[PDB]
């Protein structure tokens, strides 16, 4: 997986 | 007489309000006396800043948890490189602190600002369930900046947990009315990515919002797909201005940008019309969004006229937010039907895709059944297929209304030979048409590669009512  | 705000930043905050009306329509819904009061925001993220002197005024604790460390206190991790600034950013323009001398403004300046500090860690299925489920009957409006890796050639969606949080919250979630939830589309632009093989993007129970630039084109890093709802101001080049915010360490950053500053600003506009109107439902909000944004002087080269007179775009969804209206409409809203669900399966066989497979199937929409539908919402294909190189596909649906939804284009960097399984294709582009009549879904082949595989499973699902058309547009 999870990006920001 | 309304009073704009004389913060330091704010005339440089040109999305929010201008007479060159390349803006949001922020200030007309702030002189109808609307600027967040009483709504609670929650961004989940990397944490939030909640001693920031743009932020502490709005701070409310109710809203905010630090799930990755397991305690109550969302307060950012500080590390030289600055990597958990993102949360700080994104709340700052949902609720920057009004008329205090410091920075800019929030576009619901009033509201109360939480955070929950899930991304720096481990995201795990649990840990998103967690933070989308946090005090669902406090908080009003959650927006994730976040989603699965946009390198073009993922496919990847809420797992369970995830997706019971979003059931949970749109069912019992605001007493009844319905967790509202909104999402970043992505910045896979220059991957070539599709914001439909994203699972949170690509649901129908959040408002998933892309971007502009300040000249009114499609950014960089923009992903394209048929699931996007609407648009709201981002970053583009270095000629164009980029969204003015909240930073970490108490500071202030006009250098905001990407994907994630178009989906804060849409909850800062979408928790306005919720002070219009406490009573409206998750459903309700999304149906706002449809009658309300404007696609004037948006640039793209997919525009088309729905079924229903509406311009939708793959690039912009249903076009830029306008809060003035969207505060208006909403203060006699007519509470939208219950949701109905009409299921059918398409397929009486498997079928070869080869190097093109058109599927043509004329459906009564659960004619003479509770669930009948004349007024669809979201559309849905959940596909089953084998491909050898899933990246060469291009799926196309096209409504009884004439209306081509692109669910998916070509994905140059998606090598993957595992195909689609149930995958829920979903588009927004044929809201409120009559769902009844012939659905054409078209596969093909976009290399000259000799490539192969089945499509085992089609199910056209459509939600939607049987009552409250308007004239179309
Ligand atoms: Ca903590
Ligand atoms: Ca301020
Ligand atoms: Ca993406
Ligand atoms: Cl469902
Ligand atoms: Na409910
Ligand atoms: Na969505
Ligand atoms: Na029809």
């Amino acid at each position: 997986x999870r990006v920001x | 007489v309304y009073q704009e705000p004389t913060d330091p930043k704010f005339p440089q905050q040109w999305y929010l309000s201008g007479v060159t009306q390349r803006d949001l329509n922020v200030k007309a819904a702030w002189a109808q006396g609307y600027t967040g009061h009483g709504i609670v925001v929650s961004i989940l993220d990397d944490g939030i800043e909640k001693n920031h002197p743009d932020l502490a005024g709005n701070y409310d604790p109710g809203a905010s948890f630090d799930v990755n460390d397991q305690d109550p206190d969302p307060q950012p991790r500080y590390t030289q490189m600055n990597d958990n600034r993102h949360g700080t950013r994104c709340a700052g323009e949902v609720a920057a602190v009004a008329n205090n001398g410091v920075c800019g403004v929030g576009v619901a300046y009033n509201a109360r600002i939480g955070g929950v500090r899930m991304l720096d860690g481990e995201v795990t299925d649990a840990v998103e369930a967690r933070s989308l489920g946090l005090n669902p009957n406090h908080i009003h409006i959650y927006s994730a900046s976040w989603g699965p890796e946009d390198d073009g050639k993922t496919v990847d969606g809420p797992a369970r947990l995830a997706e019971e949080a979003f059931f949970r919250g749109v069912s019992q979630g605001r007493g009844g009315l319905g967790s509202i939830f909104v999402w970043a589309s992505g910045n896979g632009g220059r991957e070539h990515d599709s914001c439909n093989c994203d699972g949170y993007t690509n649901s129908i129970y959040t408002l998933s919002i892309s971007s502009a630039t300040q000249f009114g084109n499609v950014p960089w890093y923009s992903e394209a797909c048929s699931s996007t709802l609407a648009t709201t101001y981002s970053s583009g080049n270095q000629n164009e201005k980029q969204i003015v915010t909240t930073d970490l360490r108490q500071k202030c950053t006009e250098s905001h940008t990407g994907t994630s500053a178009s989906a804060p600003l849409a909850a800062g506009i979408i928790a306005l019309t919720l002070e219009a109107n406490k009573n409206l439902t998750w459903r309700d909000m999304q149906h706002l969004v449809v009658q309300t944004s404007k696609p004037a002087h948006l640039n793209a080269n997919d525009w088309a006229t729905n079924g229903v007179g509406r311009k939708v775009s793959h690039s912009y969804g249903y076009g830029l937010l306008d809060a003035g209206a969207m505060v208006a409409l909403a203060q006699n809203w007519t509470t939208v039907a219950p949701q109905r669900k009409c299921i059918i399966d398409i397929l009486t066989e498997p079928k070869d895709i080869g190097k093109r497979l058109e599927v043509r199937k004329t459906v009564t929409a659960c004619l003479g059944e509770p669930n009948h539908i004349t007024r669809l919402e979201h559309a849905q294909a959940r596909l089953t297929l084998s491909y050898n190189r899933r990246g060469d596909l291009a799926i196309h649906l096209v409504s009884p209304m004439g209306t081509r939804s692109t669910l998916l284009a070509a994905r140059p960097h998606d090598y993957s030979a595992d195909g689609f399984n149930d995958w829920a294709f979903m588009t927004t582009h044929s809201w409120d048409e009559d769902p009844s009549g012939e659905w054409v879904l078209e596969i093909e082949n976009t290399s000259e590669a000799n490539n192969y595989g089945t499509l085992t499973k089609f199910t056209l699902v459509l939600y939607g009512t049987a009552s409250g058309s308007l004239v179309p547009r």
